[PDB]
């Protein structure tokens, strides 16, 4: 519904101007440091634990809105198949893509991707996929959606080979 | 800490002391030429740097598009234009320090706020 | 919880829970089996304390009683009325003689 | 009952994932013991009369953790000091003056720099180094040293003798910066606390989430800390198992085993049964020493050829 | 006598070369004689303890920063409590010392490490103590025909459980 | 302080595992004596300032009635604190020597540092005396205090042979312990000899099993 969109966009939205604070802030070079971190470390972890809250908290809204009449609701409450982060990710939100914790590391020299000028940490450049499916994505994200799945799937078939020869 | 080669023919001048009036001798082992030092300092080591973080500066830098751009002023010729980038030397305990070089001046500045 | 008391005061029964509860109010030799009983119970609640150090009490564990008494309500119609005919001695004797008839090694020596 | 508990055990490792190890390489590291260490962590809980002292709590830190030279010195340089009782650099004459209130010795001053931080975090005041480095050779060096309070802290050494003394300088400066112990038990590296909490007893008979302060460590050793003061030697553990097994007998080695297993099998998809796990444990161990499932391990038993 | 006799010419060096010249030289001789036996009062020339106590409080005495401990020492600062003191982190200059405090709050609090905290969510029930303090992360382990784990962790007790 | 203290406090506590050791070894010492506090033991232990002399220090002990009345055959032990960080040759011969005059068949031998194999090569002599080593820094700390080491207890050569005919095993189907564990030289047990284990398990509370130390 309209209302609960215009709420996520602006979710996602203050979540971005959270993230563009901090990062003021560390290139003014005050930080507090984080204690058993490194500056960069104390960074990424903050940028990635607003994101995820901004994702969450999409979600919630989302689904404390979707009404008793709606199917996949009715099958997510009803057992079988389906999911909260389901929900979430088909309607509000994709969320920040992965690769290994950190996220999207510039393979490229100082970016992620030859699109952006250089030394950026705006969650955009780096991946952060913060459209929906029924949207559709923007081809940066899709590059970033591709390699989280490929990253699945090359854990699988590694583990099952190594799986099988511990349970023999 | 520097090197200083034998003039005479081009290889450093190595510490040798005066065995009699106490002296830092340079001499050179290539030839017989001998040197005299100025400070009894000879070897030193540096067993911690921090040191490189505004490398490279090029005449020309501002030749290059991928540098973003921005809005803060050159402290010496206020020109609106600048560049900016991460600090150079790639360790991973460095900082977010920006850099900013403005093409007018041509003229580096930092935005540390200690 | 636990603590039965049928000569002092606080932790008296209230006498309507059994017919017979009256005048066993007073038995020295009822009470000196809840007591006996009672000491049994807190000494497995100190062993417990000592082999589960945390004190989770949810664990896995052979045949539900749970069910059992429920089913056990719901087949022979237990009402808020009637004082049950149960006696003290019949209880405390029949939980020993299901304590021992429980079997899971048979033998005859004292290893076993 | 094998059979079952070996595949009740296989398959909910078929779906598991894949700092610290986990996962299955972890699994296979426990499984197939291979004494490799990838993380070698150690817990220790504090002595109870030091339930929440920080101060207590970092004195033990620098009790156990284990520091050379490196940990503290900042700048090394040589000098050409002729001069044996007085100084070329202007700084260092209260220092000479202080030692002069045994002079054939070569001039060839060494002189070192530390950090006042980095000593004082582990309560090294410079004095008992000075001494240290003093009594470890009190043979062939001369070994003179600043106060604590001084601004900058340098130790000033020279080699007695009874040329060339340049390389000398050199490989004796880099045995000092390699070699030297100050204070901890070796294979201890830093050394973190965390604020933890346990379900303890209620003083009224109840339970309360309770805080306390761990030590937790990135090397191995166990002869050593167990010994240190100010420290619980009973609940002592540690990931590798092995070394439990060694310094506390096979049935703690069992019981520690086992709780790795349960840790890693648990770590998601939990749970199996509890009697498949301590078969699984109880038949590795059933020899008085760990054997691992390889092709040696178990094989390796006075068991039939054809199997 | 040959330690007593030189801490004594130390001591009657250092409170000579004083920005205060006492005329009193038999006063401040006396002061440096009576903190030579309560300095000996530790040992008396029986442990090398002794020795680094005098070099404790002579660098002190030297150091420049500070100054004005000399005329702090000439006019008052009596001597049987700097015996006992062992208190030189707490003398000699209060700047020095109050950049060691910093220094040693700046050790304490990099000496604890990574605190990683959980972000949470209140929709599910713990699995033991059946509360709703509930957090949660995603990732997807097997084959990929199925999504995501849907990974579970309580923090009003602790319980991990796992959704499908 | 230096070292003294904690030289002091080492072999303070190394008393006293010394003292349980032999006290669940079946040798009679009151419950008093192993928390003895350290200042009276070095008011006990102390020569000059602060030197404790181990060399007297060591003491003689007695099996217990009841370890008497199960176990017929012990006889007096008898323990050692040699004061010399090496292991002089001729200092542990007399020492042997010393065990064999009084007639003592386990002598408890307790060194600073590493032995010379020539100070240990005629320690498996005379039978049926048997002499044990120990470091300090092995006995710093009961190991039996730790929480993961379950209870243990010793067998008698009867119940053993009861052990058998009951579960019908024949004397190599037992798990194992090595003689070099720890807590089989805690106790001091040989070849040949049966421990009881008594462990929390935790699907039945308390559990009982058995090793044999080949
Ligand atoms: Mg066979
Ligand atoms: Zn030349
Ligand atoms: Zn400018
Ligand atoms: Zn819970």
């Amino acid at each position: 519904d309209g209302p609960t969109m215009r709420e996520i966009t602006e979710t996602i939205a203050e979540a971005k101007k959270k993230v563009l604070d901090v990062t003021k802030e560390a290139q003014a070079n005050l930080l507090t440091a984080k204690h058993g971190m490194t500056l960069r470390e104390s960074f990424e972890d903050n940028v990635v634990r607003f994101l995820n809250e901004a994702r969450d908290k999409a979600g919630r809204l989302a689904e404390v809105n979707l009404k008793d009449l709606n199917n996949v609701k009715q099958m997510v409450m009803a057992g079988s198949k389906g999911s909260f982060i389901n929900i979430a990710q088909m309607s509000a939100c994709v969320g920040q893509q992965s690769v290994e914790g950190k996220r999207i590391a510039f393979g490229f020299v100082d970016r992620t991707l030859p699109h952006f000028s250089k030394d950026d940490y705006s969650p955009e450049s780096k991946g952060f996929v913060e459209n929906s499916y029924l949207r559709g994505l923007t081809p940066q994200e899709f590059f970033f959606h591709a390699m989280g799945g490929r990253e699945g799937l090359i854990d699988t078939a590694v583990k099952t080979a190594e799986t099988g020869y511990i349970q023999r | 800490t520097t090197f200083r080669f034998c003039r005479d023919c081009n290889n450093m001048l190595y510490p040798r002391e005066d065995k009699e009036n106490n002296r830092l001798l340079f001499e050179c082992r290539t030839c017989s030429y001998v040197e005299e030092a100025g400070s009894p300092l000879v070897y030193r080591h540096e067993l911690i740097t921090n040191i490189g973080e505004t490398a490279g500066v090029v005449q020309d830098i501002g030749s290059d598009p991928t540098l973003p751009r921005s809005d803060r002023e050159c402290p010496k010729c206020h020109s609106r234009e600048n560049v900016f980038f991460q600090s150079q030397q790639r360790r991973k305990d460095t900082s977010m320090v920006l850099f900013f070089v403005c093409l007018s001046c041509s003229h580096i500045f930092t935005s540390d706020q200690k | 919880r636990y603590r039965v008391d049928l000569l002092n005061t606080d932790h008296t029964l209230d006498p309507s829970l059994l017919e017979s509860g009256s005048e066993i109010l007073g038995d020295l030799k009822l009470q000196v089996l809840l007591d006996e009983e009672y000491k049994q119970l807190v000494k497995d609640r100190k062993f417990l304390r000592e082999v589960f150090v945390d004190g989770e009490a949810n664990w896995p564990l052979p045949v539900n009683i749970r069910r059992i008494i429920q089913n056990a309500q719901q087949t022979f119609h237990i009402d808020h009325t009637k004082p049950s005919d149960l006696t003290i001695k019949d209880i405390v004797l029949g939980v020993k003689d299901l304590q021992e008839n429980l079997l899971v090694l048979r033998g005859k020596n004292e290893i076993i | 009952v094998g059979v079952l508990a070996a595949q009740s055990i296989g398959e909910p490792a078929t779906q598991m994932t894949l700092k610290v190890t986990s996962g299955v390489p972890r699994l296979k590291e426990i499984l197939n013991v291979a004494k490799n260490m990838k993380t070698p962590s150690l817990t220790v809980y504090l002595e109870p009369g030091h339930a929440a002292d920080q101060e207590q709590a970092k004195l033990i830190r620098s009790a156990i953790e284990h520091t050379t030279l490196k940990s503290v010195t900042i700048a090394s340089e040589i000098y050409y000091d002729p001069d044996p009782r007085s100084t070329v650099i202007p700084e260092d004459e209260e220092i000479i003056q202080l030692h002069f209130s045994f002079d054939q010795q070569s001039p060839w001053l060494l002189r070192l720099e530390l950090d006042r931080a980095a000593m004082n975090d582990k309560d090294l005041t410079m004095g008992q180094v000075g001494e240290r480095i003093k009594q470890t050779f009190k043979n062939d060096l001369f070994v003179i040293w600043s106060e604590d309070n001084d601004e900058k802290l340098i130790i000033r050494c020279r080699v007695v003798r009874p040329a060339e003394e340049d390389h000398m300088l050199k490989k004796i400066e880099n045995t000092m910066l390699e070699n030297i112990t100050l204070r901890g038990v070796e294979n201890i590296e830093r050394v973190v606390m965390m604020k933890y909490d346990r379900k303890v007893p209620s003083p009224t008979g109840e339970y309360v989430k309770e805080p306390e302060w761990v030590l937790e460590t990135d090397g191995v050793n166990l002869s050593e800390v167990m010994t240190v003061p100010g420290i619980d030697p009973t609940r002592i553990y540690t990931n590798s198992f092995i070394d439990i097994m060694e310094v506390l007998g096979i049935e703690a080695g069992r019981a520690a085993l086992y709780k790795e297993v349960y840790n890693v099998i648990a770590s998601d998809g939990s749970y199996v049964n509890y009697r498949h796990m301590a078969l699984l444990v109880d038949v590795m161990t059933t020899q008085g020493g760990l054997t691992s499932v390889t092709r040696h391990g178990f094989n390796r038993s006075n068991t039939g050829a054809l199997m | 006598h040959k330690l007593r006799d030189q801490v004594l010419k130390a001591l009657y060096d250092v409170l000579a070369k004083e920005s205060e010249h006492p005329p009193q030289s038999i006063l401040h001789t006396a002061k440096a004689i009576e903190s030579e036996m309560n300095k000996v009062n530790n040992c008396d020339t029986n442990e090398a303890a002794y020795k680094a106590r005098y070099r404790i409080i002579y660098s002190n005495v030297i150091s420049k920063n500070n100054p004005d401990l000399k005329h702090k020492i000439a006019n008052g600062d009596i001597t049987p409590e700097f015996l006992a003191t062992c208190d030189a982190k707490d003398l000699a200059p209060a700047p020095l010392k109050q950049k060691i405090e910093e220094i040693a709050k700046q050790n304490l609090y990099n000496a604890q490490g990574a605190t990683i905290e959980r972000s949470v969510t209140d929709r599910f029930t713990c699995g033991k103590c059946k509360e709703k303090k509930v957090s949660y992360y995603q990732l997807q382990t097997r084959s990929a025909d199925e999504p995501l784990t849907t990974f579970c962790t309580c923090e009003a007790c602790g319980n991990r459980w796992k959704f499908s | 302080d230096q070292e003294n203290e904690r030289n002091i406090s080492r072999l303070w506590r190394a008393f006293r595992t010394v003292k349980e050791m032999v006290k669940d070894r079946g040798y009679f010492i009151t419950q008093e004596e192993v928390e003895l506090p350290l200042e009276d033991f070095k008011a006990k232990y102390c020569d000059s300032m602060g030197r404790p002399q181990r060399k007297m220090m060591s003491f003689q002990a007695n099996p217990t009635e009841e370890s008497i009345s199960k176990f017929p055959d012990m006889g007096s032990l008898w323990v050692e604190f040699c004061d010399e960080p090496s292991v002089g040759v001729k200092t542990m011969k007399t020492f042997v020597i010393h065990i064999q005059e009084k007639n003592f068949q386990t002598g408890i031998f307790v060194y600073q540092n590493n032995i010379t194999p020539s100070a240990m090569k005629l320690v498996p002599s005379i039978p049926p005396a048997t002499i044990e080593t120990f470091n300090e820094a092995a006995l710093v700390v009961n190991i039996t205090h730790h929480e993961l080491v379950p209870k243990h207890i010793r067998l008698s050569s009867d119940e053993k042979r009861e052990l058998l005919k009951r579960y019908r095993l024949k004397e190599s189907q037992l798990p194992r312990i090595q003689r070099a564990d720890p807590v089989a030289l805690y106790l001091g047990l040989k070849r040949g000899e049966v421990v009881k284990i008594i462990r929390k398990s935790e699907t039945s509370g308390r559990y009982a099993s058995y090793r044999i130390c080949m």
